[PDB]
């Protein structure tokens, strides 16, 4: 159908661009690092905005004054006056930002609201940006090692005992190469099949 | 490394005896036969205890066996300490 | 330790085990200062020995500081020390903490406000719930009560459970009162 | 009459300790409910009013009965707790003091830490006569008073214990006893055992999870005042899910770690802090009007809160936010200074931070 | 993976003799009896 719609508009044949995820099972094993931890990377998605909903409850609530995002002088644009723009404030800009919300909202000094704000900029630091990202990178990372582990341990079963019978090579080895003539001549699944 | 390390030692000291290095497996016969050969057997608290009582007795006071560890200990050789075997393997037709 | 060696190397013997029960209490006694250990004997033959372990020197390996120093030779030893110079190390190891036992026993020479605060809290503020539900007042809502209904009965049901969840709030804020109180 | 009504409670406590999980999750459903209709207030102006822009206007009346459901719904599983999990608390705690009493003589030979409020709250308990009642073993006083009572004192066993003297023997002897009717309210009141009661009230109270339901009661209720409380209950999901718990036991595994890295974060800061104060202090004016300075570094206490605040939230270290050292006397040392922090606070302490989450998912 | 690698290299020589491939719990029946088999009777510097 993508094949079809590309001679409608050029531009649906760069779908097909996705095939690369299935073609090569070089691609499949940096894709399983992200694929593993897919169900903990997506609750960690939504853990995320669930913890900046609670910041923007709390900046709408507080911190209204300092969401004045408008050079002209004359006409505020105020991005927490309502519930909902705060939140996609919060979700787009503080979130990709890099010293966290504090970055790009008006500065905190001389305010009565000083210190709860700079604990406010602080905190949405140090759980946003360094702790949840974090979490994100150690699934991947984690995904990494336990596929290796799985492959290890698929490798050290087959070398150590028999698919067929159970019994270790410990027992086949009083014979040299007798674990190999086992697996080989004796209870080959090849020739099982 | 280092969390692989402590679980390194925990699982050596878990499996195997510091002394004799005989594993859980043979003493696990009897039950809690490896804690009482660990505790009661070759403890090396007990080794310890061991050359301190035997540095501050007297020379001339020393039993046979005392006076045999003692010279062992100062030609530093230490073929006294059990190296893969222990009571209850020497006795096994006896004790078992 | 002439009973002791005598009951190990006798293990089925039903007189030796009656003298052990008659001597129970000579060796339960005995029992912290009794050290076994075993050894490679000059008869080619693995041979018990009993020796004694004194109050001070079991006090002094059982000190925190003794403990840490075990634990990292144990830690250094399994994990980059090999299995030829293993006994070497331990008996530097012996040497070392039997000096440093012996120096500490020569130089050894010769929240309960807040745990209180939470106990009264808690007592008074259960005993101001007791004394609601016990009352000579409950006769007279009784037989006011004497008419059962459905409607009645979960009120008075839910009502019970709410005069529970306001003690406990008024025990939490008696809790915040007195720490504040104690701490300042 | 009274036999109806325990018979009709008893199937209300049974019917609130059966739906005791279905209406925890009802809750926390109802809690994202009310916050998405919370996405929909803004401002509007002296005192400036949170009100609902509603298209189609229905949102109102929602959010109160949606509010008033949530305030019955935390009330009944606070019920559904007690009658449920309550029990299985008193039982172990039971058991707990019994073990103790009987093998340990907490009580007889030894004593409570006192500083220990299980261990001291635990003494009510003894004397009481119904003592066990939810731990099977009702001949445990019986057990402690054989152990103890020959050596330690058949008196002083026995009234530490709460068991009757000479009770025992003139029932065995002769009883002489009667019935008591049920209907007297005063034979009830007197049958119901006050201080057991008492006891397992304070239990209750110093329960964990029965504090944390206590709370989102307490939060529910404030956001009848202020609706943006129901945003405190969005913090549920922490306990509902366990895949969330498994995500947070990455962090919570080595907390503790995690903690003592930003306090030596802090220490590293202040004592870069220190450095800028004694020698660095032209660098940090941060007023681009030209009449008036801002220095952030001429206060201790200033320098280490524009250190801590923006230096480690900067990509590049506290060498982004201040004065360009470039012709300076001091230029080589203050690009130490920078390049350092840059390496130590920005790169090494926060790759300690998500070295410590990795391991613990490992 | 390159630790681990080093690691089971270092597991490998001290459990089991490299030409032989038996365990070193055999040998270990008589004190030092695995080095000594490994370093006397089994080296492969001395098949070298
Ligand atoms: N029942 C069994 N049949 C076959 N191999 C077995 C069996 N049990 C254990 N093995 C072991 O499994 C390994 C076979 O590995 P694998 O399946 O990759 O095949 P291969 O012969 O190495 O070649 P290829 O990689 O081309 O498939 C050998 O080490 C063999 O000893
Ligand atoms: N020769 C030995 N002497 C003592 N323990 C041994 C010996 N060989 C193996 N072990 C084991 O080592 C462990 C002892 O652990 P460790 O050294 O931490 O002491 P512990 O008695 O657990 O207490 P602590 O942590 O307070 O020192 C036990 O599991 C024991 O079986
Ligand atoms: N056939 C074998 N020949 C030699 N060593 C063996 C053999 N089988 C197992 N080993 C073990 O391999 C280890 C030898 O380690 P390695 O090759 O590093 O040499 P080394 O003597 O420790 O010194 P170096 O590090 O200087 O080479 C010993 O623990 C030994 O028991
Ligand atoms: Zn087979
Ligand atoms: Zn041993
Ligand atoms: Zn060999």
């Amino acid at each position: 159908t993508m094949s079809v719609l590309g001679h409608y508009n050029n531009f649906f044949f760069a779908a097909h661009l996705l095939d690369i995820a299935m073609g090569f099972k070089t691609l499949r094993t940096i894709l399983s690092s992200v694929t593993h931890n897919g169900k903990q990377l997506v609750l960690t998605v939504g853990l995320l905005a669930v913890v900046v909903y609670l910041y923007t409850v709390v900046a709408f609530n507080f911190f209204r004054k300092f969401y004045n995002k408008s050079e002209d002088g004359d006409t505020p644009d105020m991005k927490c006056d309502d519930m909902l723009t705060c939140y996609m404030f919060h979700m787009y800009v503080g979130v990709r930002a890099g010293g966290g919300i504090g970055d790009e909202i008006e500065d905190p000094a001389g305010d009565e609201y000083e210190i709860y704000r700079i604990i406010f900029d602080i905190t949405f630091f140090f759980f946003v940006i360094v702790i949840l990202l974090a979490i994100i990178q150690g699934l991947i990372i984690d995904a990494f090692g336990e596929l290796r582990d799985q492959q290890e341990q698929v490798k050290e079963d087959m070398e150590t005992k028999c698919f067929i019978c159970g019994i270790g090579n410990d027992y086949f080895d009083t014979v040299p190469h007798g674990f190999e003539t086992h697996t080989l001549q004796e209870h080959n699944l090849a020739n099982y099949l | 490394e280092l969390r692989d390390q402590q679980e390194q030692v925990k699982e050596d000291m878990e499996t195997k005896c510091f002394i004799c290095g005989i594993g859980n497996d043979y003493f696990d016969t009897v039950p809690h036969g490896f804690e009482t050969h660990t505790l009661q057997e070759h403890n090396l608290a007990n080794y310890l205890f061991f050359l301190m009582y035997l540095i501050n007795k007297d020379e001339t006071e020393h039993t046979g066996q005392e006076s045999y560890v003692w010279k062992m200990y100062q030609e530093r050789c230490w073929e006294f300490f059990p190296a893969g075997d222990c009571f209850r393997k020497q006795y096994e037709d006896q004790l078992n | 330790v002439l009973l002791t060696n005598l009951s190990e190397h006798m293990p089925n013997d039903t007189r030796l085990q009656t003298f052990l029960e008659l001597a129970e209490s000579v060796l339960n006694y005995f029992q912290p200062f009794l050290g076994r250990i075993e050894i490679m004997g000059s008869a080619k033959r693995i041979e018990r020995v009993y020796f004694e372990i004194s109050e001070s020197s079991r006090t002094q390996w059982e000190k925190p500081q003794v403990k840490e120093s075990k634990r990292q030779f144990i830690f250094d030893v399994v994990n980059e020390g090999g299995e030829k110079e293993k006994m070497e190390l331990f008996v530097n190891f012996c040497e070392d903490t039997i000096f440093e036992m012996q120096l500490a026993a020569q130089i050894s020479e010769s929240s309960i406000l807040t745990v209180r605060s939470a106990l009264f809290a808690l007592r008074y503020n259960i005993l101001t719930l007791m004394r609601m539900l016990s009352l000579k007042s409950l006769k007279k809502q009784m037989k006011k009560v004497k008419k059962m209904t459905v409607k009645d009965m979960v009120t008075a049901f839910f009502s019970s459970y709410w005069s529970i969840f306001m003690t406990l709030l008024h025990f939490v804020a008696s809790v915040f009162r007195g720490f504040f109180r104690i701490i300042c | 009459f009274w036999k109806k009504i325990i018979a009709y409670q008893q199937k209300l406590l049974n019917y609130f300790a059966r739906n005791f999980y279905n209406m925890r999750m009802l809750a926390l459903f109802v809690a994202f409910a009310i916050n998405f209709i919370l996405l929909f207030y803004k401002v509007s102006t002296i005192a400036v009013h949170y009100v609902l822009e509603e298209s189609s206007g229905y949102m109102e009346p929602t959010l109160r009965i949606l509010a008033i459901l949530h305030t019955v719904i935390s009330f009944f599983c606070i019920i559904g707790y007690y009658c449920l999990k309550v029990p299985l608390v008193i039982f172990k705690r039971e058991k707990e003091v019994a073990r103790k009493l009987e093998f340990d003589g907490l009580y007889i030979t030894e004593q409570p830490s006192e500083d220990d409020i299980k261990g001291q709250w635990d003494r009510l308990v003894i004397n009481t006569q119904s003592f066990p009642n939810n731990y099977w073993d009702k001949f445990v006083k019986r057990k402690v008073m054989d152990k103890y009572g020959e050596f330690y004192g058949r008196d002083r066993i026995s009234e530490l214990l709460g068991m009757d003297k000479a009770a025992l023997d003139f029932s065995d002897a002769r009883e002489k006893k009667k019935p008591k009717k049920d209907s007297s309210l005063s034979a009830v009141l007197n049958s119901i055992d006050v201080k057991y009661q008492m006891w397992k009230l304070g239990v209750v109270f110093t329960d964990n999870s029965f504090l944390y339901l206590a709370w989102y009661m307490t939060m529910s209720v404030l956001g009848h005042y202020n609706n943006f409380f129901f945003a405190a209950h969005l913090l549920d999901i922490a306990m509902g899910f366990k895949t969330l718990r498994t995500i947070l036991s990455s962090v919570t595994h080595n907390g503790k770690q995690l903690v003592l890295t930003v306090g030596l974060l802090a220490v590293v800061v202040y004592l870069y802090t220190v450095v800028a104060f004694n020698f660095f202090r032209k660098f940090y004016n941060k007023s681009e009007d030209g009449d008036t300075p801002d220095m952030k570094c001429d206060d201790m206490l200033t320098c280490y809160m524009f250190h801590m605040y923006v230096g480690v939230r900067a990509g590049g270290g506290i060498g982004d936010e201040i004065e360009d050292p470039a012709g300076d006397e001091y230029e080589i040392y203050r690009i130490i200074f920078d390049i350092t922090f840059f390496f130590f606070v920005i790169v090494i302490l926060l790759a300690i931070i998500q070295g410590l989450i990795i391991d613990a998912f490992g």
